[PDB]
Formats: structure tokens, C-alpha cells, sequence
């Protein structure tokens, strides 16, 4: 079965794991398994995600805790917690392009080596990259983005682990699913089977291996 | 009032139908000076085309939000996404205008608009992508940094993009990047050429159509 | 103003274009629109499709009438006369691995430079393209295949020209959307805004620029 | 009764909860055979997860067919998607099995089938990126062409990929290609080891269980 308890975080999750978490700024965060993970001081973690959020918020918790070594974000600027351990040094803190985050973070979950971008070139994100020419065009070789599990959230699913995502809840959440290990989807709603139609599922449920609430 | 002026300037860039992706802070106020017989289309780089204003008291979906995480509304029509989408659109041309914020522009287009070394080190979101992939990016900013020239012969904070910018608006100049250089196509009526000059670091050609107006 | 006649392909589609045509062996294909390229013989084209379908069916209508200078395709089996013309010279055969074309469309789409696909590696497709190594693996650099139009087949269209597929018709319609310069959908229905859903929506309709019918 | 001795035999390989996807042809015959008990998800590249068997008269959907486009019906559950999503599946490993049809099988385990110089040139599909792909890939072909056989030292027509597929299954044999060379592990019981070793060009290490069932 997929669906499991929420206790069964501390199980699944483990000390320096590389974990995928969805959301942006908290939004379409799985709050709960979140909750969890701080509740039993898992750590050392490596979290890959659009951003920190913020101190009282989604993944900004788990910086609060300090139950992170690196994070590799596109964003930190709302959460001076993070900011302060990075300047501190104890966190270290990898930044990356929005764009080329969901771009290496998709690589992975779609099996290609790497893909070219634009985006960065001339500027600081350049620095050890490989550079590619393509029609007297730089681009960046950008490398795929992988984890040992994905912490994703969703709106529904249904009985057999089909998932839709809710508005600007998406983001990250569909293509982290695709590039982890082992996915783990918090949802709202458990629904039968014939509610998703195939025209609207985003997440066939054969890439979910546990779903919890 | 420089900050409405110009955001009311820049909203005059805009064409019907466009999709217009602001940034937040100076750039939002774009929207509220759009004509009202110009319609466009608001995308968010989290994940939304058909932004709308924020909602009435009550009306609030906890995931409907802009790149702030603030609540917004979706218009009819609005289509939501996942984050490579979203970034497809952006980075592959299909974004017609972005408008962001500038802490210096020099006169090879280039601007410099995510970090200060030594105070902000907030990361650069999606900044990177839409400088690089908007078919025109408009920089709407503060002509100078308490006096200090933002618009300068090269920059010295970190590039968001090698990409040539398009317009700059300020409030006292409107400044079209060019490959001659930076040509000055208007300024305000508040203030004078000179002065405009002035309080510029780079070498601008002044055009001879040379207009009034923000 | 997206929805015009489809007399106005002869002002949108030009001699020797290049043209990306939505269509797994005909399922989701805009037939009518083809039919109207046949009628006024609009020629020399170059066609990105999955295939060539059947002699009579979608594509194939378009090789059986000789208006094809070269097809970039994964397939042509299913159309002898694909196959006759290949062998005589006339037709330029461009093959290319079902999933790398879909890669190498979308990288046009999403404004990559070009995308490091394990696909072909080793093969005769490695004929002719740079290799990469990442991380002790080979890697085919495959690279952004460009249309002056998309010609793409859906569903509906709300009045903002907002897109939904149906099935197995959608297989590579949203992705040439993204990619052409300009974009004409064939679709079966008008429906209110309103009627498709932010969640449900494929294809914005900021990025369609006509619809025939 | 060749073709269906191979079937047969592959549909003992899946297992509860694969995702299995079917080559044209001989391949889809396996799924007459899948034993209640199991249940499996069926992928077609064009852009289903959920296919089902062919609908009763009346029952056909033209959006809705297999890579062959022939009419097949849609499991509860079924999710459809576009053809970067369904690659996406294949290369990205998500793929538990797939059955594919056979030209030639060599030593190091590599497969040829998508192409015959002179003869039949159709493309090859999506096969490469099958094989590139998924977990496990199982050909299903029959012994030998015309008594010339398929099996052999080094494949002479050209490659699908250079992965060595995970087994090979004839109307005569189960072989498990491995890292020293192919292990024959089944014999048919309407044949015997001499016949197999003179319809087999390739090397063959033998196993001390050698069982029999096709």
C-alpha cells in the first residue's frame, strides 16, 4: 500500500540525506512531514528546493532547527536565519538559477546527462562550469540535480497514487517527483479512483511510493 | 511621487495583450497605471499566467499567491503551472516584457540587480532567467543611489545577464541601450538636461528627437 | 482575432517552410489544415513530425502529393511511399530517436541550448554529434530543432485560446507549440472561458497566434 | 504456438505492480498470458500509463490508441500525457520492464532491431530510448531466421543500444546475458541442449540448474 502513517517519517528519512522538498516560499510545502522531521532532530541534511522560505515556515523550520549541513536553493533573501548561517559558515549554501534548478532538478528525473543554458553566462554562476558553443552562442552545461527522496505535496490522490496539484501550489513538487529515489507525497484528500481523469492527473501514482495524510 | 513617476511612464510601454511578468517592489506599481483600454496578461514566475489583484477580505486561497508568497487572485482564462514550465515560458521567448528593479545599468545594456557584496546576499530567484530570455526587459529605477550614479560606464556589482536591456526609465530619464551606446530619447518635465547628464556616470547621446515627458 | 478562416494558411504558410506537425501516426494530427496546404500545393516543406503516418492519413498526405523536400521524423515504416521516396533521393530522411525529438523540440520551447541525452550513444545516431562526459558517463549532445510554424491539433479552445488535448492525441502537440515561431491549432470546439480550468488547461493561449476551426 | 511458447514464458517474468511496456508484435501477446494474482500497468509511448486490451465494437475513442494506432482502451486510473512527459519515463528509469522484439542478440548482451541494410528501413521509434532506459529489458524473439541464427558473437546489423539487455527469450531457450558472457538458464522441453548449441552462433555458458519450460 502507499498511504502510511506520518510517524513512519523517522523510518524513510535519514541522518544526511539529500531530500527534494517541494514549494514556493512555503507555498505547496508538505508542512506536516516537515513537522516530523524536526520533530525527531533528523540531520545533517542536504535540502534542494526553490528557496528557504521563511523562519517560521516550511523548509525555513528546518534551518531554524539547524537540521541542515547545505542547501541548494534559488532564493534565501526572506529568511535571515538562513543568511546568518551562511555568513557564519556552519551552513553551506549552494545558489542556483531558478530556471536552472527546475531545469537539473527535471534532467534527473528524465534521464539526460545535462542540458544548456543561457541563463548565467558573463556572470558569477559561470565559474567552474563547463561552457558550451552551439551556433557561436555561450551557453552553461548544467548538470542534473539528484536526492535520495523527494518531500512533495499535493492537492488529492486517488487510490491508486495519481496526483493533481492546486494553482500556484505546483512549482517544484511534480518535477521533484520524477528525480528522487524514493517520493513521498503529503496530500489533502484521499479520492477513489475514476475522480482524476487521465487529462488532469500531473503525478501517475507509479512514481509514488508512500503518501501520507 | 519619482517612484509613481515612473511606474506611470513605464506602464505607458505597454501594448495590448501582452504577457507582462514585474518584479516586485517598484515594478508592481506598473499595474496600477496600466490604461484602461490596454489589456494584458500578469505572469508569476511561481508558477501563473493571469495574475490578478490581491482579494477582496475573505476571498483568499492559501495557494494562489505571487513570487512574494502574498496572496493574489487568478482572472478567468488563467492558466497555473509546474516551476519548468513556468521557466520554459520565461526563458524561451514567450514572455513579451519584464520590468524589474536596477541597482546599476551601464551603457553596454548590462544590469546589475540581485546583490550588494557585504549586505544583501538574498540569491537571484528567477532574475537571471528573465533579464536573459524576456523578449524586452524594462529597468524602472531610481536614477541615482542618494547621488550616487547608478546608470555608469561599467558595472561593479555582479551582473544579472551579459543581455543588452532594452529601456531604462527613471525619474528623470527614459534611455534606450543601443549599439552606439546609451541614447537618451526623453526627460522629465520636472528637470533639465544637464542636471540629467549630471547625475550620469555613463556617456549618453542625446538624440534629436530628444522628447519630454518622464 | 485567433480564430480566422482556413484560407488564411496561404498567408501563414509559406513556400519551403519549416514546419513542426502535431500527430502520432494521425491520432491528433490537424488534418484540416493539411488538406488546405494540399489544395493551394504549398511545397519544398521541411516537416518535424513523430512520423509520416499512412499513405492516406495526416503526414503522409503531404508526401503523397510530393510537397516535402525533407522529413526530421523517428519513423516511416508504416508509409511505403515515405519509403520510395527516401530511397530515390528526392526525399531527405532525417531520423531521429522518438524521445531525443521530443527533447530536442522542447529545448527550443523552454530556451535550452541543447540537451545530453544517453539515447543513440553508440550507435549510428552518434554519427556527427559532439559526446560529452559526465561523471564517467557518455553522453549524445543533441541540439534545438526550430520551425517557422506549428501546425498542432487539440481539443478545445476557450476564447482566449487556451488549449486541452484529448488521450493520446496530445503525444507531441504542446511541445511544437512552444517551439515554432508561430503557432496555428486546429481544434474541434469553442467553449467559454471559464469552461477549462487553470489546473486542467496544456497550452496557454499567449503563446497560440491562430485557430482554425 | 512459437510465438505463443515465447509469450508465454516472458509473462512469467513481471511481477505485481510493474510498469511493463510492449513492443508491436510478438511482444503484445504476452499480455493474453499474465497470470491473475499479477497486476500490471502497461506504458505506450505515444502517451498512456494504464493502457488496456482492445475495446469491444462501438466501444472506440480515435483520440485513444496504441503505437501501432490501433484502438485500445483506457484502465480506472489511466493518466495520458505528451511525449516529452512519456520519455521522460522511459530514459528517466521509471520503467520497470520492457518486452521487445528481436533481429539479432550478440555476446556482451546487445540488441539489434530497427533496422536491416537493404531490406526494411522504418526508423527506430522509440526503441533506443527503451533500451537506453528501462529497468529491465527482455527480448522476446524467436530462435533462428529461415535456421540462420539470431543469437550470435557480434551483432552485424546495427544496434538499438550498446546496454546489455537483462534476458533473451526463444521459443527454444532462456538466456540471461551476464558479465562474462550469455548464461543459458531454460531449455524447451520439445528440444534438447544439442539442438539449441547448433542453432546458437554465440557462445553459451551452460548453468548447473538447467531447467526446463521453454
Amino acid at each position: 500500500m502507499k498511504v502510511v502513517d506520518i510517524s513512519k517519517i523517522n523510518e524513510l528519512v535519514k541522518e544526511g540525506a539529500t531530500l527534494m522538498i517541494g514549494g514556493f516560499l512555503g507555498v505547496g510545502t508538505p508542512e506536516n512531514i516537515i513537522d516530523e522531521i524536526i520533530r525527531h532532530n533528523i540531520s545533517n541534511l542536504t535540502v534542494i528546493a526553490n528557496d528557504t522560505a521563511f523562519e517560521d515556515r516550511g523548509i525555513g523550520k528546518l534551518v531554524k532547527n539547524k537540521l541542515c549541513k547545505k542547501v541548494i536553493v534559488s532564493h534565501i533573501g526572506t529568511n535571515p536565519e538562513t543568511q546568518r548561517q551562511m555568513i557564519e559558515g556552519t551552513l553551506e549554501v549552494e545558489l542556483v538559477p531558478q530556471g536552472t534548478l527546475a531545469e537539473r532538478i527535471r534532467a534527473a528525473g528524465v534521464g539526460l546527462g545535462g542540458i544548456l543554458t543561457p541563463t548565467g553566462v558573463g556572470t558569477v554562476v559561470e565559474k567552474d562550469k563547463k561552457v558550451i558553443e552551439v551556433e557561436g552562442k555561450k551557453y552553461l552545461l548544467e548538470l542534473p540535480i539528484h536526492a535520495d527522496v523527494a518531500l512533495i505535496k499535493a492537492k488529492k490522490a486517488d487510490y491508486l497514487g495519481n496526483l493533481v496539484y492546486n494553482l500556484t501550489a505546483e512549482n517544484f513538487n511534480p518535477i521533484m517527483a520524477l528525480a528522487a529515489k524514493t517520493v513521498i507525497a503529503e496530500v489533502e484528500e484521499i479520492v477513489p479512483t475514476g475522480t482524476l481523469s487521465p487529462n488532469e492527473i500531473k503525478t501517475p501514482g507509479i512514481i509514488v511510493d508512500y503518501i501520507v495524510t | 511621487n519619482p517612484k509613481e513617476k515612473i511606474a506611470i511612464r513605464v506602464a505607458q510601454e505597454l501594448k495590448k495583450g501582452q504577457l507582462v511578468n514585474l518584479g516586485i517592489g517598484l515594478p508592481t506599481l506598473v499595474a496600477n497605471y496600466i490604461p484602461k483600454d490596454i489589456h494584458v496578461f500578469f505572469q508569476s514566475e511561481n508558477g501563473i499566467i493571469g495574475m490578478g489583484p490581491a482579494p477582496k477580505e475573505g476571498y483568499e486561497n492559501s495557494d494562489l499567491t505571487n513570487a512574494g508568497a502574498s496572496y493574489i487572485t487568478a482572472l478567468p482564462g488563467a492558466m497555473t503551472f509546474d516551476s519548468a514550465f513556468s521557466f520554459g515560458i520565461i526563458r524561451g521567448g514567450h514572455l513579451d516584457v519584464t520590468v524589474l528593479g536596477g541597482l546599476q545599468v551601464d551603457e553596454e545594456g548590462h544590469l546589475a540587480n540581485w546583490m550588494i557584496p557585504g549586505k544583501m546576499i538574498p540569491g537571484m530567484g528567477g532574475a537571471m532567467d528573465l533579464v536573459t530570455g524576456a523578449k524586452k526587459v524594462i529597468v524602472a529605477m531610481t536614477h541615482t543611489a542618494k547621488g550616487t550614479p547608478k546608470i555608469v560606464k561599467k558595472c561593479t556589482l555582479p551582473l544579472t545577464s551579459i543581455r543588452k536591456v532594452d529601456l531604462i526609465v527613471t525619474e528623470l530619464a527614459v534611455i534606450e541601450p543601443t549599439d552606439e551606446g546609451l541614447l537618451l530619447k526623453e526627460i522629465s518635465k520636472e528637470t533639465t538636461l544637464d542636471e540629467v547628464l549630471k547625475l550620469t556616470e555613463a556617456k549618453l547621446i542625446i538624440a534629436d528627437d530628444l522628447k519630454i515627458f518622464a
